[PDB]
């Protein structure tokens, strides 16, 4: 339960740093949970060395006893009633309608996952793009209308996977609108840009850690309503240290080490508003983690899905959109903690590239992470 | 300070401006204070509790502006930083929120009197003005609780003393305010101290003397309906002050 959440998060964070490292100075949002989720589904379609590589890299086998039920329980907990139209997630695997499927695959897939692999005719290229994107649109309730990468879809395409997520959370304690002011943000190249930054004074879970190379960095926790989710902000103390110092040492276990070390402290926080949207071609990041066969036309083994085949993944995409602003309409019942103290509060100013992590606190699931290089 | 007016240090010549130097050498303003004797500034414990090391602080007397010099001002190191051992914080209240700072210049001297550097008097034990009395508060605190900036110039405003029965009402603060604290507010809630104002003085006329009646401590929001400013009641702390000013 917490277990498959640890394993999914560990795996998904590993994929994130492959994407973060391949775009050093670009904004990135990504879902570690989402990528784990779709690849757990894909496991069932694979055989031989292809299956082996996915299992080895992910750290678990979907057919292992208790695993599929555990992932099912995880899903219900994440998409529970706490969600005030804040989060949407969708997984989908599209296979050529024409292909003869192994007997008992679809019922087995439905049993373990309570959804179906979608059968689409790729020889109607324009219609295939429409279908795939329409799936993304309805299951993100319109927040994500389209993918760019579906342009690679082809009459000879046989297998596609997609994952899309939207998040706009309601803070336990809103940032007051009056406090939102324009402020200088220091980009990694040394240039500055004027950018709207929210401000709020209250009691935040906070901790300071050290890199292996000796460098200090802040971690703050901003809880969403009812404390079901939190956002973590992490950034080096000194302007000269690049954000890469942090992302190079990122792991799921480090995130929870940060959380376990936190103490609630009165602070004034200045944080940029941001809206990021990233479409990630999953091929390279997954290849770097050892999953090379699944993308190779003749080497790929999807014989658990269909056996008369050359069959491989032509396209694997994730698309994520996140909004961070002041708002907080609270499904939170514990009145409110405030800073009553009238000293000038100690300030934490986030005015240089920072990373963020959105987590589900009861399970420890890393739902989202990213780097904001420029708000 | 919410509301009120810009003032000068000559109008508040006991006012002390207290700053902390961070790691890496930057210097920020933390709290107000009040000069009670040549070598002693009185303030609030919560200002210093998280950084209790005397070497981190700078105290100014005769300072009229936040980030520039005033002619006649004196700069001081803290030779001794005394916090109250019974200080604690509940959900809201700060208890025994009172501190003492012993000051020393680089040339090794205490405060030297002038037009802009004066001591304020202490009340006598348990001696307070009646509820309803108009008193004055001063500081470099925020003009609005949602502001990021602090005013460059010192501010002052008038507030009225409010009884413990009225302050201890459930829609006010309940049992969060003790008899060791004092509440003051505007009748129309247009005027109050705020963040950056802690440690500073609540000044009342008492038996023909300009008297340190309270020390800015805490409140819920600044200038909020049924949420008065809350002040350390100085007249309940004289044995503490007197014993600790010996050293």
């Amino acid at each position: 339960p917490s277990y498959v959440a640890h394993l999914a998060s560990d795996f998904g964070v590993r994929v994130f740093q492959q994407v973060a490292q391949a775009s050093k100075d670009r904004n990135v949002v990504f879902s570690p949970y989402g990528v784990a989720s779709v690849l757990a589904m894909l496991q069932l379609t694979t055989g031989g060395e292809t299956q082996q590589q996915i299992q080895a890299a992910m750290g678990f086998k979907i057919d292992d006893k208790g695993m599929a039920p555990a992932l099912r329980h995880l899903y219900k907990e994440l998409m529970g009633p706490w969600n005030k139209d804040e989060i949407s997630t969708t997984d989908a695997i599209f296979v050529q309608r024409d292909l003869k499927l192994v007997q008992g695959f679809m019922p087995h897939f439905f049993r373990l996952f309570r959804s179906t692999v979608k059968q689409v005719d790729f020889s109607e290229v324009e219609r295939a793009r429409f279908i795939i994107n329409d799936w993304v649109k309805t299951h993100t309730k319109g927040m994500i209308s389209h993918l760019l990468g579906t342009g690679a879809v082809q009459q000879l395409t046989r297998l596609v996977l997609v994952n899309a997520l939207y998040f706009n959370g309601q803070w336990k304690t809103p940032f007051p609108d009056s406090s939102t002011h324009r402020r200088l943000f220091h980009k990694s190249d040394g240039s500055t840009v004027s950018v709207p930054m929210m401000a709020q004074t209250n009691k935040f879970n906070y901790t300071e850690f050290t890199t292996p190379d000796g460098h200090y960095y802040d971690i703050l926790e901003l809880p969403y309503h009812g404390d079901t989710l939190s956002m973590f902000i992490a950034a080096p103390y000194e302007k000269e240290v690049p954000l890469s110092a942090l992302t190079n040492i990122l792991s799921a276990q480090l995130i929870s080490h940060w959380k376990g070390n936190m103490t609630r402290l009165p602070r004034l926080l200045v944080l940029p508003k941001f809206s990021l949207e990233t479409e990630v071609d999953l091929r390279k990041p997954l290849e770097n983690l050892g999953m090379t066969d699944m993308f190779r036309q003749f080497q790929a083994d999807f014989t658990s899905l269909s056996d008369q085949e050359p069959l491989h993944v032509a396209l694997a995409l994730q698309k994520v959109k996140i909004e961070v602003n002041e708002s907080g309409t609270v499904a939170s019942s514990s009145t409110a903690v405030i800073v009553s103290a009238r000293m000038a509060p100690e300030e934490i100013i986030i005015d240089r590239p920072f990373l963020f992590v959105v987590r589900h606190n009861p399970t420890g699931t890393v739902l989202f992470m990213g780097q904001v290089m420029e708000p | 300070i919410i509301g009120g007016e810009f003032t000068t240090i000559e109008n508040q010549p006991w006012f002390a401006a207290i700053y902390r130097r961070h790691r890496g050498g930057s210097v920020t303003y933390v709290c107000g204070g009040s000069l009670i004797s040549p070598c002693w500034v009185i303030s609030a414990t919560h200002c210093f509790i998280d950084y209790p090391k005397k070497e981190d602080y700078i105290v100014y007397l005769g300072r009229s502006r936040l980030n520039s010099n005033t002619q006649g001002e004196m700069k001081f190191e803290v030779e001794n930083l005394i916090l109250h051992k019974d200080y604690s914080a509940d959900t809201l209240a700060h208890h025994n929120d009172i501190a003492l700072l012993k000051i020393r210049s680089k040339e090794g001297r205490c405060a030297q009197p002038s037009r802009t550097i004066q001591t304020i008097a202490l009340p006598s034990m348990y001696n307070d003005p009646q509820f309803g009395t108009s008193c004055e508060i001063t500081g470099f605190g925020k003009e609005q609780s949602t502001d990021y900036l602090y005013p460059e110039q010192l501010k002052m405003t008038v507030v009225k003393l409010i009884s413990h029965r009225e302050c201890q009402q459930p829609h006010y603060y309940g049992s969060e305010v003790t008899t060791k604290m004092l509440c003051a507010a505007d009748p129309q809630w247009k005027t109050d101290s705020c963040q950056g104002d802690a440690g500073g003085p609540l000044v009342c006329s008492l038996q023909g003397r300009m008297t340190l009646t309270g020390i800015v401590s805490w409140g819920r929001g600044c200038a909020l309906k049924d949420k008065p400013g809350v002040y350390t009641r100085v007249s309940h702390f004289l044995p503490w002050i007197r014993s600790h000013t010996k050293e």
